[PDB]
Formats: C-alpha cells, structure tokens, sequence
C-alpha cells in the first residue's frame, strides 16, 4: 500500500458524499388525500340508495352487523 | 269490494267512504316507512260533489303534483 491509492480513495469518498436530496414530504401529503377521498366518497351511493328506497336517516350507521329490512 | 287490498301499493293506504246521499272521497296517504321523505305524510283526494261532479285534490309541492289536479 502506497499514500497515492488512500489520498485517491479519500478524495472519491469526499466527492461521492455530495449529493444532494431534494424535499420528498409533499409527495406522501398529496398521496394520503388521494386515499382518503377514493376511499370515502363511495359511501354517497348507499346513503342515496337508503335514502331513496324507504328508510329514514339515523339508522344508517357504520359497522359489520349484517343488514335487514329497516336499517343499513 | 272492488278487489284491490287496502295496503296493495306498499307506497301507501287507500281509504274509500261513500255517503248515502252519493258524494263521497276516495283518498290516498302515503307511508312514512316506504314513501320518500319528500312525499311523507301527503294526502291525494278524488272528491264526488253531491250533484255528480268528480274533482282532485293534493297536497304535495306543486313541481311534484301531477298533471291533473291542483293544491
């Protein structure tokens, strides 16, 4: 081993810690409430359908308790 | 008895009472628990004067009366 090969390598590490990073936050906030929306918008369909069937509001609620001929 | 039930049409109740004297209403209400929100608690009537006249009458909105009757 010679100083010339460790300076070189000393060097390129210097140089390859210089990258820069540019921001990434806006991203991830951008993509939560292209999810939220997509994901909560399709319930207008069943409160329209419940609401034009028969049954009042109230009822209709949220949840997995099956379903009958009154509430949904 | 005409043959048609009184809760046929799940939508609402029929009621008909013709007086002796001949002039009577033929009336239709609707359900609470079937109807839309809208024609809750309405009331369509066909009236029969005593002379033989038939007449209509509603009490819904007037966009959503047919084209038949008044308010």
């Amino acid at each position: 081993f010679t100083l010339i090969e460790l300076m070189i390598v000393v060097a390129i590490i210097g140089i390859l810690a210089a990258i820069a990073i540019p921001q990434y936050q806006n991203y991830v906030a951008r993509s939560e409430g292209a999810s939220a929306l997509a994901t909560i918008n399709p319930l207008k369909t069943t409160v329209e359908e419940s609401l034009s069937r028969g049954i009042a509001g109230s009822k209709i609620k949220i949840g997995t308790t099956a379903s009958t001929a009154t509430e949904t | 008895y005409v043959g048609v039930e009184p809760d046929a049409n799940k939508l609402g109740v029929i009621a008909v009472a013709i007086e002796d004297s001949g002039a009577g209403d033929i009336t239709f209400t609707f359900q609470t628990g079937t109807s839309s929100p809208k024609n809750a608690t309405k009331v369509i009537t066909l009236n029969r004067t005593a002379d033989g006249v038939w007449a209509c009458k509603s009490t819904q909105d007037p966009m959503f009366t047919p084209k038949g009757c008044d308010n």
